[PDB]
RNA sequence: AUAGGGUGAAGCCAGAGGAAACUCUGGUGGAGGCUCGAAAAUGGAAUUAGACUGAAGGUCGGCGCCCUGGAGUUAUCUUUUCUUGUUUAUCCCGCUUCGGCCCCAAGGUGAACAGCCUCUAAUGUAGAUAAGGGAAGUCGGGGGAAUCUGACUGUUAACGAGAUUCCCACUGUCCCUAUCUACUCGGGGAACUGGCUUGUCGGCUCUUCCUAUCAUACCAUUCGGUAAGCGUUGGAUUGUUCACCCACUAAUAGGGAACGUGAGCUGAAUUGAACUUAGGAACAGUUCAUUCGGAUAAUUGGUUUUUGCGGCUGUCUGAUCAGGCAUUGCCGCGAAGCUACCAUCCGAAUCUAUAUAUUGUAAGCUGAGAUUAAGCCU
């Protein structure tokens, strides 16, 4: 059985946490290069 | 060839 | 219940529950 | 395409300016053409049988003879042009008659022209017929008005057999005593 | 399609090509051998003999003539005629007759060549099946006439146009030289099938034996050894289309063999899915042991005359009637242990207690 | 300079041409 | 000119009904449906379909000798 | 007898129920027992 | 004999002709040269029939009746029986129960499993000298001696002198 | 004949 | 050339590039075919060959010296079904030619499996070399 | 509000090697930048009982604090169906609401959060099928191998859901289209001929016309005359070009429609063979291909909303029986109809309509049972 809190957040939060992974998959790919990454 | 109207 | 269960069916094999 | 049918237009009338298109069967014949590479054989070919008196609810053998109808009609539809497909009235030339009633000299089955169960369509043969080899131009339970006029025209047609089986589905018998002998005994006949 | 020129594609005419003419070469492939060459070290600096067979009309020869010694003793072979090029012999000439032997035995007095580059290529459009494998017998012709004219530690550079029979190729190369190596320049584009190989290290034999260089046999073929197993399962699988001919001692095209043959194999789904029939005999004695068996009978025999018309579920029968008939024809060890255990304990447990000891800092 | 003209593609020994790839005259 | 008997189903064939399939074993088999055609190719064996004259035969329903 | 059969016989599945009683006119309820697809070929 | 012949421009009498059994055809050039019959609705009566009769399957009941069938896979009874009144060499692979109905002996003309023809005696100029009757060409270098020709030896015209003189 | 075209 | 007769029409199923099985014991295995002789002509319509119809073809797979040029061969089995006046439709088990030379005799000195009546009728070198016909 | 699935970090416990350190094997623990959803050319001056919605109509982790034992059906069967310290952690199995870290919400199935069910004539688009071939179409279409290329170790290294080329397999992309289901033609337009000129970019492919004729006709092949009736192809775009390469064919002729003109892509018959003439021809007689056109469905192949028969999967009618749903749910066959160069029939060269058969042995014996005209016969 599928919890309340899953259920509301599969349908609330899903999407926009879904694309904000993404676009940040994106900008760790897109700046792998580009000398002058140090921490 | 040798046509219908020969 | 149980005699309920077997009044009734023996009134349907009669034609009689309605 | 020919531009000598150009008007596309339906005919006139169903009477093209005679018999009954029936149907059509097979036949095989025992070929004698000398200088051809059939020559003492055996061919099979379509043949197209015309009722000439029929269960409508409205010449010799070895003769080629011209028969003239309407053709089958198909509506419109869409030269890239589009218009009336069909009903023209067309005129057929050299189609030899090759029997003017199922039995051959060598088919010993007392049989009819008509298949079994009939033709589709069509109910059985049980007036006089004009078997033509190839097809003529209409459907079945048209209107053919047959008319009269190389070695072909002076052949004669020796028939050997004649397809009877029912045109209604893959049938595979010629006579109904032959299916029943076939069979042998159902539930119901008993 | 379209029956347009070849001037007219898309891709006919490219920079290379006006490179070519700008530089006055006579072919945009003159920049392959360029890059080749600017890939293994410039070998092309350091042969000083040269000799290019197919080489029309002279772009390869006029870029080693560019490249190698000013002097060098760039050699061109071919069969049409070549317009000549200064410092450049050129002659025509079939390579694959002894005509060309001749001639080049002719000019290659006493030195050998350091360097054979071969680029032919026959009149494409046959078909590809035949320009590939022509293309093949082309490039096999030239490493026959290129075996004889190599020194020791030489560079035989060709293409070949990918195929079924290039594998072979590749490696009747690495018989006779050293490092053999396939690559593609830029100019040589991506649409085309051709690929250039270079083997350096010349083993230059003292004995070498002619059938390697022969063709009758160095593109044979190979054979096959598929397992025959989707034959007793999915009969009804329409089979890919036997388009690769038949077996050279088969005749009939039909095998029959006797059943005891069947029951003694070791491998029965082979045997199986090869033979048309399997013959009874009615005057053996294991028949006649087989015979009185509850098998044997409600339609066995019929199945066994024709073993193409079957299905799963009759093969199945017949191997259970197959199994059917086979059927039928130490306390101071560990004392020690339970010291050393024991040691090793009283040693951790010393350990946890003095580290608890100072953890209250 | 016989190894600058040699590099060039000129055949000389002394200096006299005996073939050059392209003309001396105007090769710097 | 001659009826042949279906390969399947053993009901005559007459000339021009059916379809013939000649192995590479140089065996013929002459059909006289599509369906028995269907179900040979399928690899269905003609004893175990009911419909079939084999399985009349090898069951008893009509004489074979 | 009504030959349901041939009367609906090329009539789209999602209007035989509804047009079956077309060819008619606790009825309503043996035309739409099997639903708007399904009619009895022959009713009484 | 010294006997020339073509059927309808072929110098093959061997496929068309048997000794007679001459193939129908468009005209009687052929036959007046020497039983009109066909084999399976075919010209090709020599390399579809063999003796000394043997027909196969494809035969009809038609031309059974015109002119004993054989059940067996090789229906070129004329390429796989080289046969006359007493010696009768056979196809290797035939089988069993049509050498019953065939003294019958499974050769080879020098590795040619068809010795009906290639084997007329005159056999192919291939013949090795171990298996070799003569090793001749017949028809102008045509090495298929059996199919060439019949032996009477009808032979198709482009035979030259000195094959027309080896036959 | 096929008459030409007259100027 | 080289046939004998004349020849009526069969259901054409060979196009040109398809590959067929080579039934003679030359040496070759596959045939790829690359022309028809005789096809006619008809807008955007690929060539195809029937049974007995001389084609031109490649061998594909097979001895190297066999595999050296294109050659004529002679198609003698057909998988597609056609029309026999004796009044049958009839098919082959797969594709099948003989290498041949353009008078018509084969490289070959036997054919292996059935050939069709038709193709052995055509040829007589086919009919000499044929072991199986229909 | 910060959820869920998987993976399983420190730390802890039990064993083996080793002087330790440490490394192994098992469990526990539940963390994260871990992952997943000459000059031409048109002619010329969803309604009528049925159905649908289907409960999503400071912080974190684990342990401790809905199912089950009156009404409905009953041909047969069913006591049934609905409702009232020993801590898991090292220290001293559901739904709703002690220690590291810094707005409410039912049940059954789902060997997968998912999803499913229930209680309170023509045209166009999409989909499927199709004999033989298998990318022959077009600029260019499930596995294997090798090259080019991008961040970069210790063997032709490896890696990338990067690109290219060959091998095998498959395919309606094509030859060449055909059938079924659901919804549902705009063609066309809007620096001046002063009678010039000739013999010394598949960019327009339902077409029409010109002759300055390539072939066929008449006077082995060369030249020329009448002649436009008729016909003037399939592949490669894969290496090299100054522009072509390879075959079939009777031949694969040259041009105008302003540089043939923009919804798209960079750049009415025709012809060829075969027998005989005739052993390197022909007229006479005779038999058939190719192309084109007209028509037709006997057969062969294809197609199924007869949703005709039979089967299987999931689910629901208390269970068999008989049925419904899952856009033939997935399959096998297939009638009628339509249809195929994939089927058949016919054809001096000049002047009726249209906007018995099929499947396969029924429920409880049996080629049984079911369906058979709506465009079958009777
Ligand atoms: N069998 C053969 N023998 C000799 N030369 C051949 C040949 N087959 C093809 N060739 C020639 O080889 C040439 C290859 S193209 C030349 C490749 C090279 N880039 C160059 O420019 O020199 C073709 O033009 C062809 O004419």
């Amino acid at each position: 059985k599928v919890s309340k809190s899953t259920k509301k957040f599969q349908s609330k939060h899903l999407k926009h946490t879904l694309d904000q992974r993404r676009k940040e998959k994106i900008q760790k790919k897109r700046i792998q290069g580009r000398r002058g990454n140090k921490t | 060839a040798k046509s219908l109207r020969a | 219940k149980y005699l309920k269960y077997l009044t009734k069916k023996y009134l349907k094999k009669n034609q009689l529950r309605d | 395409g020919h531009l000598g049918f150009l008007p596309r237009k339906r005919a006139a009338s169903i009477r093209a300016r005679l018999g009954y298109k029936a149907g059509m069967t097979t036949i095989v014949r025992d070929l004698d053409r000398p200088g051809s590479k059939f020559h003492k054989r055996e061919v099979v070919e379509a043949v197209t049988v015309v009722d000439t008196p029929t269960p409508l609810a409205q010449f010799e053998q070895n003769e080629m003879i011209d028969a003239i109808a309407v053709t089958k009609g198909h509506g419109f539809e869409g030269v890239a042009r589009a218009g009336q497909r069909g009903y023209h009235s067309r005129t057929s030339i050299n189609h030899k008659i090759y029997r003017v009633n199922g039995a051959t000299s060598f088919d010993r089955t007392k049989k009819t022209i008509t298949p079994m169960g009939g033709f589709v369509h069509y109910g059985e043969i049980k007036n006089d017929f004009i078997m033509v080899k190839g097809c003529i131009p209409g459907n079945r339970k048209r209107i053919v008005t047959l008319r009269k006029s190389s070695r072909k025209a002076l052949e004669e047609v020796s028939l050997k057999w004649i397809d009877t089986a029912s045109k209604f589905g893959k049938g595979r018998f010629q006579t109904p005593a032959e299916k029943h002998a076939f069979m042998g005994t159902l539930k119901k006949d008993l | 399609m379209g029956k347009t020129q070849k001037k007219n594609s898309k891709g006919r005419l490219d920079r290379y090509y006006y490179l070519a003419k700008e530089k006055g070469y006579r072919a945009r492939s003159s920049f392959k051998i360029i890059q080749i060459n600017e890939k293994y070290g410039h070998f092309l600096e350091k042969s000083k003999v040269v000799i290019d067979l197919c080489a029309a009309p002279g772009s390869w020869c006029q870029v080693a003539s560019k490249l190698c010694p000013v002097n060098s003793l760039i050699i061109g072979v071919d069969i049409v005629p070549m317009k000549p090029m200064p410092n450049v012999i050129t002659f025509q000439s079939d390579i694959t007759t002894e005509d060309c032997r001749s001639k080049l035995r002719g000019y290659m007095k006493t030195w050998k060549a350091d360097t054979v580059l071969h680029d032919g290529a026959p009149n494409v459009g046959l078909g590809w099946v035949q320009d590939a494998f022509t293309q093949s017998q082309l490039t096999l012709q030239a490493l026959k006439l290129a075996v004889e004219n190599l020194v020791v530690n030489g560079t035989f550079v060709t293409k070949i146009f990918r195929s079924k029979d290039y594998n072979k190729l590749i490696w009747v190369f690495q018989q006779l030289f050293e490092k053999v190596e396939a690559t593609k320049p830029p100019a040589s584009r991506n649409v085309s099938a051709e690929i250039f190989v270079v083997c350096k290290g010349f083993k230059a034999p003292k004995r070498l034996d002619p059938r390697l260089l022969d063709p009758k046999e160095v593109f044979e073929e190979l054979p096959d050894g598929q397992q025959n197993m989707e034959s007793k399962i999915y009969n009804p699988e329409k089979k890919v289309r036997k388009r690769q001919g038949y077996e050279e001692g088969d005749n009939l095209l039909y095998h029959e063999t006797s059943i005891l043959d069947f029951v003694r194999t070791e491998d029965p789904i082979s045997m199986l899915g090869e033979m048309n029939k399997f013959t009874i005999d009615e005057n053996d004695h294991e028949w006649k042991i087989l015979k009185k068996l509850k098998q044997t009978t409600d339609e066995f025999r019929s199945c066994i005359e024709d073993l193409k018309v079957l299905g799963k579920k009759d093969f199945k029968m017949i191997l259970r009637w197959r199994k059917i008939a086979r059927e039928i024809l130490g306390l101071q060890e560990k004392q020690r242990l339970n010291v050393k255990r024991e040691r090793r304990r009283k040693n951790e447990m010393k350990q946890k207690e003095l580290q608890r000891m100072q953890m209250n800092m | 300079l016989a190894q600058t003209l040699v590099n060039r593609g000129v055949n000389l020994q002394p200096l006299q041409i005996f073939d050059s790839q392209v003309p001396i005259g105007a090769t710097p | 000119m001659r009826i042949y008997q279906c390969h399947f189903c053993s009901s005559p064939c007459y000339p021009g009904h059916g379809i013939m399939f000649v192995r590479n074993d140089a065996k013929e088999f002459r059909f006289c449906r599509s369906k028995c055609h269907k179900a040979f190719k399928q690899r269905r064996n003609p004893r175990k379909l009911k419909w079939t004259k084999a399985f009349r035969k090898a069951a008893g329903k009509e004489l074979a000798v | 007898t009504i030959n349901l059969h041939k009367r609906l016989h090329g009539v789209s599945f999602k209007k035989r129920a509804p047009r079956a009683v077309k060819e008619i006119k606790e009825l309503n309820q043996a035309i739409w027992k099997r639903g708007v697809k399904g009619v009895e070929y022959r009713l009484r | 004999m010294a006997t020339r012949t073509q059927f309808e421009n072929s110098n093959e009498i061997g496929v068309f002709s048997k000794l007679c059994l001459v193939a129908v055809g468009g005209s009687e050039n052929f036959y007046s040269a020497f039983v009109h019959t066909t084999i399976a609705g075919t010209r090709i009566i020599g390399r579809m029939t063999a003796g000394n009769l043997l027909v196969p399957t494809q035969t009809t009941d038609q031309e059974l009746q015109h002119l004993q069938r054989v059940e067996e896979r090789l229906s070129a009874l004329g390429n796989v029986i080289c046969c006359n009144d007493y010696v009768a060499l056979v196809h290797p692979d035939i089988d069993r129960e049509t050498e019953e109905l065939i003294e019958v002996f499974r050769q080879t003309i020098s590795g040619n499993i068809l010795v009906g023809s290639y084997c007329s005696g005159l056999v192919h100029p291939q013949t090795s000298v171990q298996d070799q009757l003569v090793a001749g060409t017949v028809n102008r270098g045509s090495s298929v001696v059996g199919a060439g020709m019949v032996v009477l030896a009808v032979t198709g015209l482009d035979t030259t002198a000195p094959e027309l003189s080896v036959i | 004949m096929r008459v030409r075209k007259r100027q | 050339n080289g046939a004998q007769g004349t020849k009526f029409r069969i259901s054409l199923g060979l196009p040109v590039g398809a590959i067929m099985n080579c039934a003679d014991n030359s040496g070759a295995r596959n045939l790829y075919i690359i022309a028809v002789k005789g096809s006619g002509s008809r807008l955007n319509r690929l060539p195809a060959a029937s049974l007995g119809d001389m084609v031109m073809a490649t061998v594909k797979k097979g001895k190297p010296e066999l595999r050296k040029k294109v050659m004529p061969a002679i198609v003698v089995r057909q998988a597609k079904s056609w029309r026999r006046r004796d009044g049958v439709f009839l098919y082959f088990e797969d594709n099948a030619g003989v290498i041949a030379n353009p008078k018509g005799e084969m490289k070959g000195s036997a054919i292996t499996g059935p050939v069709g009546k038709e193709c052995a009728d055509l040829w007589p070198r086919v009919a000499s070399n044929s072991g199986v016909v229909v």
